[PDB]
C-alpha cells in the first residue's frame, strides 16, 4: 500500500461526514513529586462512528455519579500529533455528552504517520 | 507535611531517585523511589492531642531485598525524631 | 510447506512496512537467592500490526499509575534468537509509548526456526 | 449517503410497525447541592425491535424487587430531541412491563440529526 | 409483513411438534405490605425447542438443592395473554423436570399481538 | 420431519462408532428428611463425541483433588429412559477417566421420544 | 470413516512437521494416605501447533513466580498410551520453555484407538 | 537479616536445595526449598524495643507431609535462639 492511497482514503472518509472538534489537552507535568497541569486547546476535523456494541456503565458513589459508554470510535487525519497516556488526556464537547479519547491507534505506512484511528468514551 | 518529608528524604539520601506523591510516578520512573502517604489523624488524649500517621513507601528494582533494607535503615535514620521544617507551610 | 517459502513470506511481510527497533533485554540471574540483572541491547528489523480489539486498562495505586493495551502484535525474522520468561523481559521504545513483548510464538518448520510471531503491550 | 435517503429509510422503517409512545422525562436540576426534579411528558412515534439475546436479571433485596432485561432496542425519528444522562431519565409504559431508555445513539449525517437509534430496558 | 402471514407461520410451526401444556400462574398481590398469592391454571398448545447451548447450574445450600438450565425456548400462539414479572410466575410440568417461563417476547405486528416467543428454565 | 427419519438417523449415527456403556444410576430417595440411595446398573449402546472446546478445571482442597472437563457429548437411542436431577446421577467407566452425564436433551418428535442428545463430564 | 484413513492422516500430519519429544511421566501412587511418585521417561514423535489465541498468565507470589500460556496444542500417534489425571502428569523439554500436557483427547474409531489429539501449557 | 538466615539454613541443612527471597524461585526450582519473608517491626515496650517478625516458608514436592515435618524440626533446631551473624551487614 502506498502512502498517497492511505492519505486519500482517510481524507475522503473524514470528508463524507466530518465534524469540527475542539480537542482540549490537559498534560500533567511532574513538579516536586506532584502534577502541574498545563491546559492547551487544539482543533481538528474529525469523523465519529460506532465501533463496539457496548452497554452504558454507571458509577454512582459518594464522590458523585457519571455514566460512560464505549461505543464510539473516531478517525482523524495527520494534521495534528496526538498522544494519550496516564498523565495526558484529551476531551471534547460533543453535543450529546462530553467525549473523551480513550486510546489512540496511529496508522503508519513505512514508518510515516498518515492518520490516527482512535477510540472514544461518551461521558454523560 | 508532604513537602518537608519529601525535602528531607531527597536531601539526606543519595541512592534515592525521587520522592513522589501517592499515584504520581509513571511506570518509567527510575527506581528506587519513595512515596509519602498520610494516614489518619486521631485524638490520642490530652497529652498528645491529634496524632497523624505518615507512611514512607520505598520502592526498588527487584534486584534483592538487602538494598531495600539498607534504604529503609537510611530513611529511619533521616526521619526518626529529627525536626523537619516544611517550607511551604513554614511550620 | 517448504522453509524457503516461509522465509520469503516473512521477509517480504516485514519489508512491506519495517521499523528498526532497539530491543532491550533484562535477564534476571539467580544469585544468593536473589536476582542480579544484566542489561543487553539488541536491534532487529520488525513490522508492527494490530491483532486484538482490546481496551486500555489502567492500574493507578499508591505505587504509581500506568495504562497498558494488548492490541499490537509483532512479526520479526530469524536474525536474532528471542526469549521471554518470568525472569526475562524485552522492551523497546516505540515513539507512542514504550512497547513490551509479552509472549513469543516461534514459527518453526521441520524443527528449524524461521521467525517469531509475537505479541506486544503498549505501556503508556 | 444523502440526508433524504436516511430520512426516508427511518420514516419507512418506523411506519412498517409504529407504536405511539408517551415518553416521560424526569430531569434532575442541581439546587443547593441537591436535585429538584421537573417532570415533562412528550409523545413520539416509535418502532420497537429486539437487538440483544440477553437474560432477565433479578435484583431482589430489602429495598424491594424488580427484574429487567436489555433485549429491546428502539428506533425513533427526528421529531423530538432526546437526551439521557445520569441526571436525566426517559421512560414509557409498554403494556408488557415498563420500558426505560438506557442509551441513545443519534444518527447524524454531515453534522445534521436525522433520527435516534436507541436501546431500552424492560423493567418488570 | 402482514398479520395473516405471521399467524399462519406461528400456527404451522407450533403444529409441526405441538405439546399440550398446563401453565400454572401464581400472581402475587400486595395486601398490607405483604403478598397474597392467587393460583390459577391455564392450558395452551405449545412447541418447545432449544435456543441456547448453556450449562446446568447447581445451587446446593442449607435451604436445599436444585439444578436448572436455560437451554429450552418456547413458542406459543395468541390464544392466551401471558405475563411474567417479579410478582408473577408461570410454570408447567414437563416430564423431564419442571419447566419455568423466565422471559416473554411478545411478537407484535402493527401494534397487534400474534404470539409469544418465550424462554424457559428446566428446573430439576 | 417424520419419526422414522429421526430414528433411522440416530441409530445410524450411533452405529458409525458405537461403544457399549455400563451406566450406573444412584437415585436419592427422601427418607426421614435424609437420602437413602438405591444403586442400579443399566447398559446401552452409545456414541461419544466432542461438543465444546472447554478447559480442564482442577478443584484441589483439603477434601481431596479431582479435575474435570466438559468437552465430551453423548448420543444414545430410545432403548432406555434416562433422567438426571439433583437427587439422581448417572456415571459410567470410560477407560480414560470415568465419565458423568451432566445434562440430558431428550429428542422428541410430536410428543414421542426417539433418543437423548446428552452431555458428559470426564472426571479424572 | 475407516481406521486406515485416520491412521494415514495422523501419520502424515505428524510427518509434515514432526519433533522428537521426551515425555516424562510422574505418576502419584497412594501409599499410607500419601503419594509416592515414580518417574518414567517415554519418547514419541509429535507435531505441535497453535490452537487457541490465549493470553499469558502470571502467578507471582511468595512461593515463587511462573508464567504459563495455553496456546499450543499437540498431535501424537498411537505408538504409546497416554493418560493425564490429578495424580498423573506429563511434561517435556521444548527448548522454548517447558511444555506440560494439560488435557488428552483420544481419537477413537469403532472403539479402537488411533491417536491422541492433545493440548499443552508452555510454562516459562 | 535475610543473608544471615539464608546462610544458616543452607549451611546447617543438607536436604535443602536452596533458600530464596519471596518471589524468586521459578517453577523448575528443585524442591525442597525455603523462602525467608520478613514481617512487621512493632514497638513491643521498653524492655524489648522493636520486634521484627520473620517467616521461613518451607516447600516440598508433595510426596508426603512427614518429610516436611522433619524439615520443619530441622529448621527450628537451626534457628531457635542460636546467634546468627549476617556477613553483609556484619551485624
Amino acid at each position: 500500500i502506498n502512502i498517497d492511497r492511505r492519505r486519500k482514503d482517510i481524507i475522503r472518509t473524514i470528508n463524507i461526514n466530518p465534524t469540527n472538534i475542539t480537542i482540549t489537552s490537559i498534560k500533567k507535568t511532574e513538579i516536586d513529586g506532584a502534577f502541574e497541569e498545563t491546559e492547551t486547546e487544539i482543533k481538528c476535523v474529525v469523523r465519529i462512528f460506532n465501533e463496539k456494541t457496548a452497554e452504558k456503565q454507571i458509577s454512582s458513589e459518594k464522590q458523585g455519579t457519571f455514566s460512560s459508554i464505549r461505543t464510539y470510535g473516531m478517525l482523524v487525519s495527520n494534521d495534528v500529533i496526538l498522544e494519550v497516556n496516564s498523565r495526558d488526556s484529551l476531551e471534547f464537547e460533543c453535543i450529546y455528552g462530553r467525549m473523551k479519547i480513550v486510546n489512540i491507534y496511529p496508522q503508519i505506512v513505512k514508518g510515516e504517520l498518515c492518520g490516527y484511528q482512535c477510540s472514544l468514551e461518551r461521558i454523560d | 507535611m508532604r513537602a518537608g518529608i519529601r525535602k528531607a528524604l531527597i536531601d539526606n539520601i543519595k541512592e534515592l531517585k525521587g520522592c513522589y506523591e501517592p499515584n504520581v510516578p509513571n511506570k518509567d520512573t527510575k527506581k528506587p523511589y519513595m512515596v509519602v502517604v498520610q494516614g489518619q489523624d486521631n485524638d490520642h488524649g490530652e497529652t498528645i492531642g491529634f496524632e497523624r500517621s505518615i507512611e514512607v513507601w520505598i520502592y526498588e528494582g527487584r534486584t534483592t531485598f538487602k538494598k531495600l533494607d539498607k534504604l529503609t535503615k537510611q530513611v529511619v535514620e533521616v526521619l526518626d525524631m529529627n525536626t523537619i521544617v516544611d517550607e511551604s507551610e513554614n511550620e
